């Protein structure tokens, strides 16, 4: 059973910013004709090649050879992204430690006066301002007027992520991970605290009306480009790393074992934990709309602070909110922090494989660790400051799961269908697990990824809106760059292997192209 | 090689009467990949129960099959004249793919 | 109705060789991998090479690893058996058999060819 801050943080928020309902269907479309088949396509090019993460293309067309770089740019900011995400979970642990919570009153120094209590907001009969909301975006984020004003370097946070970071660099190496009975807890554990926040939300005055908001489709939306990119790339980002879930805990341990079966399961479970957690989430705003005056759709952050505000206010509403805001930040932090262990050990596992022996194994390699956790935790500071919340979701819209995971799909299910052979690999996958796929995945890496990866990726390009973090904020056209600049680092890796592939290997072009499609 | 012993090849049992023939292996089978075939008396092979538990196309649900690991077993529930064959089980799983040794069912 | 039909078989002398040919059809031969089963004159049954469904993955027994090799002609749906350097123990009853999924092993088994060294 897979799961990590994808399900629990990230589809809650994807959800409720593209309207609830109309982010399902999209949801279950990428989990049934994409998600599933691309993530057991990349499980078997890792069974299928003995070594990890770029020369696993050496084998499947080594003319693509550029997924792997793309996969390293992916991770890399994807890790800078998801541990400043630890970091906000980890400032949450350390104010969850006095008797009656932050966010659960608004008298503190960080409140605006606009503030009262949610309890009593349905008596003053209205631009009054929840307590969780103004604990979260003015003690945690200290939310700034843009990106263009990144203010202060927020030292509570910075010390926040620097600890996070030590705690990855003191168990990535000099140090083991959760091998025994401490598995058996980190393996239940998030699924009993989410089942809590469920029975809690669930039982909330009005979650009726946000499952309502959260299963009840708005098909008007569905004609939105970014419902259909959030739902497929939120498959391809719980699915990427659900892809580093084997790998780092044990490659070619399925062997024979139902590498298929092994794939929709962690899959579905993957999936079903989504929708779950987005359950519990709408049913907590369901409550929170009910017991202020606003819509559901007005009622928290459409953006990445959802989980850091129904999930809290949850917790407020709970017999000893102590106990479990203590306990659910623990359980974040165990979740993102597992997925962290598994993403660093996946990209310092691809980088020593890039480099064999090229001066990183044959040297100490302990600074290697330090010197990558060095220059991620001073990427991260540029999302943690004052204006943090804008840079973080640059971040999370384009670096590493954006348009750039929709490209790596694409092309890989392209290239493994068309320019090596869905017959030759499925003679391949009958070598190592038993059976050739079924029509569903064959027909899915011929037809239906490729076309909806296409389809959604040329659909936004045609009907473009711009990134809005919150609903209110426009981001400035340098800080939509620097996003697509980001999101083309991870997709530019392609076509400049590609370019650098045929002009290092002499001959004319369809020679060039020949050599470099068949495999090695 | 993955020897399988099976059961000795001359039982002879009665028609009508429950019967059982063991397979044990070498090594370890995984218990999804052991099939049994039926071979009669001067015909081909052919494919009775796979995966050990499953009933092939056109075998009647008189077979059964169970075991894992090691231990695998065949077992009619009864005995009729069309069941006089020799069966083998086969592990599929480890490349040097081996077949047990004779069962050969003969009347009384 | 999928039908497989064994040839080339016949006696030899040991030490030669013998190119035996299941042909196959009622079914896609490209999308299928194929297996040679020997059966011994003492009713034992023996796998002897597996061809993979394109004929990149070639299996062999420990008995026949170094003189005995399978091949496949997609086009024509047939499956070969080159022989070489046939002992005396090596007289048995060749089958072919389309085993494929690994799961649900040889369903399909063809006649016999009496392969026989004397
Ligand atoms: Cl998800």
């Amino acid at each position: 059973g897979f799961v990590g801050l994808g399900n629990v943080w990230r589809f809650p928020y994807l959800c409720y910013k593209n309207g609830g309902g109309a982010f399902l269907i999209p949801y279950f479309i990428f989990l049934f004709g994409s998600g599933l088949p691309v993530f057991f396509l990349e499980v078997i090019i890792g069974q299928y090649t003995s070594e990890g993460g770029i020369t696993c293309w050496e084998k499947i067309c080594p003319l693509f050879s550029g997924i792997g770089y793309a996969s390293i740019v992916i991770v890399s900011l994807l890790n800078v992204y998801y541990i400043v995400i630890l970091a906000w979970a980890t400032y949450y642990l350390f104010h969850s430690f006095q008797k009656d919570l932050p966010w659960a009153h608004c008298n503190h120094s960080w409140n605006t006066p606009q503030c009262m209590e949610d309890t009593l907001r349905r008596n003053e009969s209205a631009n009054f301002t929840s307590p969780v909301i103004e604990f979260w975006e003015r003690n945690v984020l200290s939310l700034s007027s843009g990106i263009d004003n990144p203010g202060s370097l927020k030292w509570d946070l910075a010390l926040c992520l620097l600890l996070v970071w030590l705690v990855c660099f003191f168990c990535i190496w000099k140090g083991v991970r959760s091998t025994g009975k401490v598995v058996y807890f980190t393996a239940t554990f998030p699924f009993a605290m989410l089942l809590v926040l469920l029975v809690r939300g669930l039982t909330l005055p009005g979650a009726g009306e946000g499952i309502k908001f959260y299963l009840y489709p708005d098909i008007s939306r569905l004609g939105d480009p970014q419902v259909w990119i959030d739902a497929g790339t939120q498959i391809f980002f719980s699915y990427a790393i659900c892809l580093g879930a084997m790998t780092s805990l044990g490659s070619y341990n399925k062997y024979k074992y139902n590498s298929y079966r092994d794939c929709m399961l962690l899959g579905c479970l993957n999936s079903g934990t989504s929708f779950v957690s987005g359950f519990a989430i709408f049913s907590i705003l369901g409550f929170m709309a009910q017991e202020q005056g606003v819509d559901i759709a007005d009622v928290a952050e459409s953006g990445p602070g959802l989980a850091f505000i129904a999930y809290p206010k949850a917790v407020t509403m709970m017999p000893l909110p102590t106990f479990w805001s203590i306990l659910f930040f623990i359980m974040l932090l165990l979740l993102g922090l597992d997925s962290q262990f598994v993403e660093v050990e996946g990209q310092i596992t691809s980088l020593v494989d890039l480099y064999p022996s090229f001066l990183r194994k044959g040297y100490r390699r302990e600074i290697f660790i330090a010197i990558l956790c060095s220059i991620s935790y001073l990427l991260g500071l540029t999302m943690v400051t004052e204006g943090g919340m804008y840079v973080f979701q640059l971040f999370d819209y384009y670096a590493a799961s954006g348009v750039c995971l929709l490209w790596v799909a694409f092309f890989e299910c392209f290239v493994i269908a068309w320019i090596y052979g869905v017959n030759r690999f499925s003679e391949d996958i009958r070598d190592m697990i038993g059976y050739r796929p079924g029509p569903w995945m064959k027909y899915s890496w011929a037809v239906i990824t490729p076309a909806l990866c296409v389809g959604c990726f040329v659909f936004s390009l045609v009907k473009y809106v711009p990134l809005t973090y919150n609903k209110v904020y426009r981001y400035p056209d340098w800080a939509i760059g620097l996003g697509w600049g980001l999101a083309l680092s991870s997709m530019l890796c392609i076509p400049l292997v590609i370019v650098i592939l045929l002009c290092r290997t002499e001959g004319p072009l369809r020679v060039r192209i020949k050599y470099l499609i068949t495999p090695r | 090689e993955n020897v399988l012993t099976q059961s000795p090849a001359i039982m002879s049992t009665s028609p009508g009467e429950k019967v059982t023939m063991t397979c044990r292996a070498s090594s370890s089978v995984g218990s999804s990949y052991l099939h049994w075939y039926q071979q009669k008396s001067g015909a081909s092979p052919k494919l009775w129960i796979y995966s050990t538990s499953n009933l092939a196309s056109g075998v009647p649900a008189r077979f059964s099959g169970s075991g894992s690991g090691t231990s695998y077993s065949l077992t009619i529930s009864s005995v009729e004249a069309e069941d006089a064959a020799t069966y083998y089980c086969q592990q599929f799983s480890g490349y040097p793919l081996t077949f047990g040794s004779g069962t050969k069912l003969e009347m009384k | 109705e999928v039908q497989l039909v064994e040839s080339g078989g016949g006696l030899v002398k040991p030490g030669g060789s013998l190119k035996l040919s299941c042909a196959a059809s009622g079914f896609t031969f490209s999308s299928y991998a194929m297996s040679w089963v020997r059966q011994s004159p003492e009713k034992r049954l023996e796998w002897v090479a597996e061809i993979s469904s394109g004929g990149r993955y070639i299996y062999y027994s420990d008995t026949v690893t170094g003189r005995f090799t399978i091949s496949r002609d997609n086009a024509r749906n047939i499956l070969h058996l080159e022989m070489s350097s046939l002992r005396s123990e090596d007289t048995a009853m060749y089958y072919c058999a389309r085993g494929e999924v690994r799961q649900r092993g040889f369903d399909y088994w063809g006649q016999g060819t009496t392969l026989t060294v004397s």
